[PDB]
């Protein structure tokens, strides 16, 4: 690759630049000078002769749909004729080359009724969501006038336009409002390049390119860069959109058209001058004068001899180029006419005031068009009065303005044709150019275009005036000889660095290959000698691909040497350094980087600032005009920022100009005017991307002084005066009177209104004032830190709002930037953005985000909220360190010694060396460190290991051990996830059941089968809750207190959430070992800690025996990359990390498996699917699948989802929870079979994997939480364990992970993922608990008694060590006496005040009947106060559901997003309403859940899994409530409790029929069986098997299985007896003895349907007083063959007494049986 | 605006008092 000079290659100039080289006149045409300078006149030539069988399309003539929208005209004309079928039958790209004027707008709305017309719904209705148009236009004044119009048009279809100009935020919402947007190239393509087009993409159908051959004109590669944007995309995505190009007759179309993807045969239509609707003649006019006065002067006369012709006869419009020169020039005119001969008085013709009356009653005006409007002369210019412009548009439309002169805005602002239109001076100030140059040659077409009315003109001539010198320019433009070029040369490498930003271009044969889309590439293609490319070296490259590849090559260079894109010349990768993504998002050249970086320095003052901005390459070419010299000095000595380095140069200049615009100075000079603009428009963008460059080089000072200057630009403030500005409405001279006291601004806040007032001495509106003050907004920061490690902290952040919300002032949302600084402040540790909602506004935002330090500590770092866009409006919190005890040095990790592998003959016992000989024959060395210490010696062992390492052998060796020891033993194994649990458990059944034949067990919930399990398996697989239950009572239960081995795995979770629980029980079983006298052997595995010691010392692991290994000890070599995303937004961050996948499964892992762990369910498809269009987008198709589709189709068969078949026929495959458990198995089957390569699972699921892949992708590290309503981050363990999928040691030499996050946490995941990472318990918090269990087994008998067993807890060891974490004050014992008092102390209070536990003499404790309760049911013990305090006495269903949606135990349930919606559809469903509920409360959800879920309806399927989750917890909680209000001795409530149990299981509401439980059972069986007789089971259960098949439709299985249901509903039989009733009196024991009988012997569990779980019959009596609501006696029983239960109470006064026994299920409804006995 | 999801010979009898609560319309 050569390097090619851009200069050189470039055509300079601009649109002047003509590819024309002689420009031949038409035969209608002539040319005549008189004096200097010369008119060439050009007659209109006569429209062209229609063909044979050519006519025009009546409108009724159309498809229906597109009749409306073309009102009021009768015919399409000649053109639109022509067009019409392309336009609106076919789905072609077109291109339309028309004379301006001739209505292609009206081909536009054609195409945009088609697109309209494929969403024709039902019912005359249009798809409003369905699709989006884009119509892109060269001019804004253009826009504003399409928007109108189209609006207008388009009206009765219910579609709205809208322009696409505002904010990029605000334009987030204007493109999601609309359906087409109208908008300038720049503003498309800036939205494009900030990424703000991604969302809507894919419902952009239809693009239409007006005035497309303004390529020419230098915005040719904002043009080119889009279309071929566009076109690459296509072909990308293999998605269709249609574009439609308008452009003039010009040469070289054909080119345009190729560019375009047109096909010449169909879609391309090119008609020359003649097609022109009303024929207009073209004059010009060349001046050869050369000094400027007389050539001005000329030009009027010329103006009015022109204007004489069409005197009394035609409108004239006249345009000049500048706003003040319509006056100016009307007013010359009207002087030059008026005072020779006085012409006036025919240039109007009053005729008598035939027509003037009208005029002499509009002279009421209070402008300049007062002075002129009685002549006739009028002046239409942009600003004047938005009523003086329609007000003159109107008049002109009526033939009353016999000349009006006006600006370029009217031309594209208002379709207001004219007879005879004259264009003067074609010289414009161009400040871009900063000099005067031509116009542009698409404005003069467009202006020609509205001469001559359409239909009251034959033929209108239109004179243009412009210098000699540029005659043959214009000419060749209109006369249709001035082809098209490229200019793409010159803007190339901003052109590549958006390429490279977007992602599109990946590497350099990317690049080369998304030039050949350009137009450029077309151009060089046709004309090779014009571009500097010789014949012969045309003729060595057809397609020209070296040349192109130089251009990269010398692009990337200068790319390279800015810093902007790394760029190697050994590969030709391009890696996006940040600088280059801040240039491309705001339209930053590359010189002007260049700059920035050499000139910004942290020490940069303000001054040096406004230099600096002063410098940059953007205004390279502004200079000082000489005239208005006087003129910036005055303006220099009021700005109040002195600017030095300063001798009226361009900086000098800008900086000038940007300090006035700042004060709001007022400036007498037109020409300052529009620099003015362009450097204020500029302005906005560059502040704030040097605060982008300075905001991550992490510099203190200058990022505040940088935001500081953004605010004040977009304000127009500074910020010395007094911020009350911001606010419009405040008059001015109250705030200058509020500045002339030197009152700092926040000693306005304690101030009441009237002492405002009285301070300001103005009360009348000393309220007003007040009510701003407590607008502004302001928040309130506490700061909470722990310590981490001895290096980093983890600070909280509690930010509360202070301030009334108003949505005029504020808005939608308001935005703030956090950041962490060091005690110099010259520096910023970390930086995080922060939004501000207006719904939750003054609502408490917590932000946890984690700051290093280091050893010696200083004093303080300041923590600063400042908002983003209102000035001085910051608040800053020191963090203060001189209380910091920082955590104990953790000692070094255990080497890993260089040992001799293990043969596995080393185990003795041949049947144990049977296990393993067969997978390896050698040991990794960590486990042949370890096999000497487990297998060959008894003591408490702890091993920590990267995840990954095989410890689970080490687990073996301890069990094998045991084994040896003792030929029946115990061991359990305790891990805390429930899938890890059934996982181990798979492989143990593989591996001990079926080879050594021991016995191995899993726990389930019920309590029974686990005391059955424990007692008759020797390996007890469980998990903490599972475990903790069983072994709470381990004093009464002998086989907890005996078991020989207890292994826990993943140690370190008790860091994590449910952590405490998994600490408990470690704890327990420390006690339980040291009190019955016979060691038991604690085997400890986990992932490398840095605080191993304390672990080891807390199971009592020795010194010699604590195994400890550095991550870098895993068997197989991990290589972690970091991807930092410096966006906040979620879904856009999601979006644009879609691509990155792709490009790092390419780069990193081509041919081996790989795994992608997304953030939620919904998002696993939309990965799956994006990673597949871009695989299809690539020359590489399904490349992912490497097996046959012919294998696949067995499998594919058993799939049921669509969408996952389809991925999969491609090689992709995507796992979530949604998935059946047999599609899960089959998925991760095929990828370990090797069939598949890629697979997409959810975080959530991480844990639920038995398949490992040589890459894992990580793709957001962050959730949404509903509970908090904010985005938080996934624990560390679960990244970690995430990160431990990679791991493939029998092929694989190392493996890979890419984690890709957002930038903030970039940092921190360095931090810990590549060392040991410290855990710390959490027990403190969740300890209410354990303690009230402990207290009813009455291990915990006083306060003295919970202090000795916190000894024994995790946390005891910490907190000597970590102190601070727990908010110790200091280290000594005393401290640590007093906090576990303080903490035992508080627990205890709690207990009592929610009656679980009674304290006497406030030293002892005892259990309470709630406590027993509690802890039976492992229940929560504030859902037990709960139920205590809100059940009464006459609590239907009703109000128990709404109770047992209360329960905590489901405030841990997900609220994902957008579930609002769903639920309040669903709220309305449900047969009993709420009182005005909160959508985001899950107990809210959970109630309405459980409402549907009775109800028997069906929700859609990802809200499903919820409802399993809520019945699975719902019975035990039922249960409870039922034990509670026995407890309270109510009869009512306990009886609608037990039916609420029943109803929950068959899930079908209690006023609904029993009929319903019956299987493949409907409203209209149950109807037929209604009016039969037939109310009961029972009954079918008694019917003569004909009758129930004749009266209710089977099949086989029909009848069969609900004739078998009918065998599994129980009925039982029963007889109850009262002792001794005879020999009974008052208040003596009162004894019933109750016989039940089941005559059938019970096969299986419950045959619940829609109940997930497997449940048992339970049963319940019930000795009762209806007439008293009293429930006197209460047992719950299970009925196995038979029972005999015996019932005591005392017996009331005054003898005799009729109570009533209930006899209640609670799995089937109808079987409850009432019996009425007396007494006495 | 959602669906509502729906879902040998036994004669084996004895003498019985076969008496159940009544519905009590809840």
């Amino acid at each position: 690759r050569q390097v090619l000079d851009l200069e050189d290659l470039v055509f300079t100039q601009g649109s002047h630049f003509m590819a024309n080289k002689r420009c031949q006149l038409p035969d209608g045409s002539f040319r005549r000078q008189r004096k200097g300078y010369e008119e060439v006149h050009v007659p209109a030539l006569k429209p062209k002769p229609f063909g044979s069988e050519e006519q025009l399309l009546p409108v009724e003539k159309l498809p229906k749909y597109a009749q409306a929208g073309f009102e009021g005209f009768k015919t399409l004309n000649r053109i639109q004729s022509k067009l019409y079928r392309a336009a609106l039958e076919t789905d072609e790209n077109l291109l339309l080359c028309a004379p301006t004027g001739a209505g292609k707008t009206n081909v536009a709305l054609m195409c945009m009724l088609r697109e309209i017309g494929k969403h024709i719904n039902m019912d005359g209705t249009i798809n409003v969501d369905d699709f989006k148009i884009i119509y892109i236009a060269p001019m804004r004044s253009l826009v504003q006038e399409m928007v109108g119009s189209f609006g207008k048009r388009l009206a009765t279809y219910g579609i709205t336009v809208a322009e696409l100009t505002g904010d990029h935020q605000l334009c987030k919402e204007e493109i999601s409002a609309t359906q087409i947007i109208v908008c300038t190239p720049e503003k498309w393509d800036i939205i494009t390049r900030k990424g703000g087009e991604r969302t809507y993409t894919q419902l952009v159908r239809l693009i239409i390119l007006d005035e497309i051959h303004l390529l020419h004109d230098d915005r040719g590669p904002v043009l080119e860069a889009l279309v071929a944007r566009a076109i690459r995309n296509i072909e990308m995505t293999q998605e269709d959109v249609r574009l439609i190009g308008l452009s003039a007759t010009l040469p070289n179309y054909e080119d345009v058209a190729t560019f375009l993807r047109v096909d010449p045969a169909k879609g391309l239509f090119y008609f020359d001058n003649s097609f022109r609707p009303v024929p207009l003649e073209q004059t010009y006019v060349g001046i050869t004068e050369k000094k400027a006065i007389k050539r001005f002067q000329i030009m009027n006369e010329i103006v009015y001899e022109k204007i004489m012709e069409h005197a009394g006869k035609n409108q004239v419009l006249v345009f000049v180029h500048s706003r003040k020169e319509t006056g100016k020039t009307a007013r010359a005119i009207r002087d030059m006419c008026l005072e020779k001969d006085t012409l006036g008085l025919f240039l109007r013709e009053g005729s008598a005031s035939t027509e003037v009356l009208r005029t002499e009653a509009e002279q009421c005006k209070n402008l300049e068009l007062k002075d002129l409007l009685p002549y006739g002369f009028a002046i239409h210019h942009a600003g004047m009065t938005r009523v003086d412009r329609t007000l003159v548009e109107d008049l002109f439309a009526d033939k009353h303005i016999q000349v009006l002169v006006s600006t370029a805005t009217l031309a594209w602002g208002v379709n207001l044709p004219a007879h005879t239109v004259i264009i003067k001076g074609t010289q414009v100030y161009s400040p871009e150019k900063g000099r005067w140059t031509e116009l542009g040659a698409l404005d003069i077409l467009q202006m020609l275009g509205r001469a001559g009315r359409p239909q009251y003109d034959t033929k209108g001539e239109g004179i243009l005036i412009t210098s000699h010198g540029e005659l043959q320019y214009y000419l060749s433009l209109l006369n249709q000889q001035l082809p098209i070029e490229s200019q793409m040369v010159s803007k190339l490498p901003d052109m590549l660095n958006a390429e490279i930003v977007l992602g599109n271009v990946q590497n350099a044969k990317d690049a080369v290959n998304w030039l050949g889309y350009a137009y450029l590439y077309i151009r060089m293609l046709r004309s090779p000698t014009l571009y500097g490319i010789s014949h012969d070296d045309l003729k060595g490259d057809p397609l020209l691909d070296q040349r192109r590849l130089d251009l990269v090559h010398t692009a990337a260079l200068m790319l390279d040497k800015n810093n902007l894109v790394k760029y190697d010349k050994k590969t030709g990768n391009f890696q996006v350094t940040e600088l280059g993504r801040i240039a491309s998002h705001y339209y930053i050249t590359n010189d002007t980087v260049q700059t920035y970086n050499q000139l910004l320095k942290p020490t940069l003052s303000e001054i040096e600032l406004f230099r600096v901005f002063s410098l940059s390459s953007e205004f390279k070419n502004i200079t000082v005009r000489e005239e208005e010299k006087l003129e910036l000095q005055k303006l220099l000595e009021r700005v109040p920022i002195p600017v030095k380095e300063s001798i009226e140069e361009p900086s000098a200049k800008i900086n000038v100009l940007l300090q006035a615009f700042i004060s709001q100075l007022k400036l007498e000079g037109f020409a300052l005017m529009a620099d003015m603009v362009y450097v204020t428009q500029s302005a906005g963008r560059l502040m704030r991307a040097i605060f982008e460059i300075v905001l991550n080089r992490g510099w203190a000072q200058l990022t505040d002084k940088t935001l500081n200057l953004c605010k004040m630009i977009d304000k127009r403030m500074w910020q010395s005066m007094c911020p009350l500005r911001q606010f419009r409405k405040l008059p001015e001279e109250v705030v200058k009177k509020i500045e002339k006291k030197n009152f700092p601004f926040e000693r306005l806040y304690d101030l009441n209104h009237n002492e405002i007032g009285e301070l300001i001495r103005m009360p009348k509106m000393g309220k007003t004032i007040h009510k701003y003050v407590h607008l502004f907004p302001k928040l309130e920061l506490s700061v909470h830190l722990q310590p981490i490690t001895r290096s980093t902290l983890k600070v909280e952040l509690t930010i509360t709002p202070d301030f009334q919300w108003d949505e005029k002032v504020h808005g939608s949302s308001e935005a703030f930037w956090i950041l962490v600084e060091d005690v110099d402040s010259e520096v910023i540790l970390h930086h995080e953005y922060f939004l501000l909602k207006a719904k939750y506004a003054q609502d408490e935002h917590l932000i946890t985000f984690f700051v290093p330090v280091f050893e010696p500590l200083p004093p303080q770092y300041f923590i600063r909220v400042v908002s983003d866009r209102w000035l001085s409006c910051e608040t800053q919190l020191p963090v203060s360190f001189r209380h910091l005890i920082l955590p104990e040095k953790y000692p070094p990790p255990t080497e890993l010694l260089d040992l001799q592998p293990l043969p596995v003959s080393a185990l003795r016992n041949s049947a144990f060396e049977s296990l393993y000989q067969d997978k390896f024959p050698f040991f990794n060395p960590i486990q042949t460190q370890v096999f000497n210490t487990v297998y060959n010696s008894d003591d408490n062992v702890f091993v920590g290991a990267p995840t990954g390492s095989g410890k689970t052998i080490c687990a073996e060796f301890a069990i094998l051990r045991m084994l040896l020891q003792s030929s029946e033993g115990r061991c359990v194994y305790i891990t805390p996830m429930e899938a890890l649990a059934e996982q181990v458990y798979m492989d143990w059944y593989e591996k001990f059941q079926d080879r050594l034949n021991k016995k191995v067990v899993l726990l389930t919930g019920e309590t029974s089968t686990d005391l059955k399990l424990l007692g008759k398996g020797n390996i007890i697989i469980s998990t903490p809750e599972k475990w903790d239950i069983l072994s709470r009572r381990w004093k009464q239960r002998k086989n907890v207190q005996n078991i020989n081995l207890f292994v826990v795995d993943e140690v370190h979770l008790i860091g994590g959430e449910n952590g405490p629980v998994l600490e408990v029980i470690c704890s327990r079983m420390r006690y339980i070992s040291s009190q019955i006298e016979r060691p038991i052997r604690i085997v400890a595995l986990s992932s490398s800690l840095s605080n191993a010691k304390d672990v080891a010392h807390w199971l009592g692991c020795s010194a010699t025996s604590t195994f400890n290994f550095h991550p870098n000890v895993r068997p197989v070599p991990l290589e972690l990359h970091i991807q930092g995303f410096n966006i906040s937004h979620t879904q856009t961050r999601l979006l644009s990390m879609a691509k990155p996948v792709y490009h790092a499964i390419t780069k990193h892992s081509p041919k081996k498996p790989v795994i992608v762990f997304v953030p939620s369910r919904k998002q696993t498809r939309l990965t799956a699917i994006d990673i597949l269009t871009t695989c299809a987008a690539d020359i590489q198709r399904q490349r992912f699948l490497h097996c046959t589709e012919k294998d696949l189709i067995p499998y594919l068969e058993k799939l049921s989802d669509s969408t996952l078949k389809e991925t999969l026929l491609n090689g992709v495959g995507y796992l979530h929870e949604g998935l059946s458990p047999m599609e899960r198995r089959l998925v991760e089957q095929l990828f370990s079979s090797g069939a598949i390569q890629v697979v997409v699972a959810s975080r959530s699921l991480c844990w639920g994997m038995n398949v490992a892949a040589h890459l894992v992708i990580i793709m957001d590290t962050q959730y949404y939480n509903g509970k908090i309503h904010a985005y938080v981050d996934y624990p560390i363990y679960d990244v970690l364990q995430m990160v431990g999928h990679a791991n493939r040691p029998l092929q694989d030499d190392e493996g890979r992970c890419v984690i890709m996050c957002q930038g903030s946490k970039k940092d921190f995941f360095k931090k810990f993922l590549y060392e040991p990472l410290p855990v710390e318990s959490h027990l403190d918090h969740c300890m209410h608990d354990h303690f009230n269990a402990e207290i009813v087994t009455k291990t915990i008998e006083n306060k003295q008694d919970a202090v000795d067993y916190l000894t024994w807890t995790f946390l005891y060891r910490r907190m000597t060590q970590n102190p601070n974490y727990y908010n110790l004050q200091g280290i000594s014992h005393r401290h640590l006496s007093d906090h576990l008092s303080e903490l035992v102390e508080q627990t205890l209070s709690d207990l009592e005040q929610s009656k679980c536990i009674s304290i006497e003499d406030e030293m002892d404790v005892a259990p309470l009947n709630l406590g027993m309760i509690a802890a039976y049911y492992y229940i929560n013990y504030t859902t037990i106060e709960l139920f205590s305090m809100s059940l009464n006495a006459k609590t239907k269903v009703r109000g128990l559901i709404e109770i047992i949606s209360n329960a905590a135990e489901y405030e841990n349930i997900p609220i994902r997003h957008h579930e609002d919606n769903l639920l309040r559809q669903l709220a309305q469903k449900v047969p009993h309403k709420l009182n005005n509920p909160k959508f985001n409360d899950p107990h809210v959800k959970t109630n309405l859940l459980l409402q549907a879920h009775l109800s028997r309806m069906q929700l859609s399927a990802e809200l499903q899994s919820d409802t399993e989750e809520i019945l699975s917890k719902a019975i035990r909680l039922i249960q409870a409530c039922v034990d509670v209000l026995s407890s309270n001795g109510w009869l009512s409530p306990a009886l609608a409790a037990m039916e609420l149990a029943q109803m929950v299981t068959q899930a079908m509401w209690s006023k609904d029929s029993y009929l319903k439980q019956l299987p493949h059972f409907t409203s209209e069986h149950i109807k037929r069986c209604t009016d039969k007789g037939v109310e009961s089971v029972f009954d079918i259960m008694e019917m003569e098997d004909e009758e129930r098949n004749a009266l209710l439709q089977l099949t086989d299985s029909q009848i069969a299985d609900v004739a078998r249901f009918c065998n599994r509903y129980p009925n039982i039989e029963l007889s109850y007896e009262v002792v001794d009733k005879d020999s009974i009196r008052s208040g003596g024991p009162v004894v019933v003895l109750v016989q039940l009988e089941r005559e059938e012997e019970v096969t299986g569990p419950v045959i619940a349907p829609l109940f997930p779980q497997k449940r048992e019959e339970g049963w319940w009596v019930v000795i009762g007083d209806a007439k008293s609501n009293s429930l006197i006696s209460i047992k719950r029983l299970t009925l196995q063959q038979k029972a005999k239960v015996k019932l005591d109470f005392v017996a009331p006064a005054t003898g005799a007494h009729n109570y009533t026994l209930y006899f209640m299920s609670d799995a089937y409804m109808g079987c409850d049986q009432e019996y009425k006995f007396s007494v006495d | 605006f959602k669906e509502k999801t729906v879902t040998k010979k036994r004669r084996t009898e004895n003498g019985k008092s076969r008496n159940l609560r009544q519905r009590g319309d809840d």
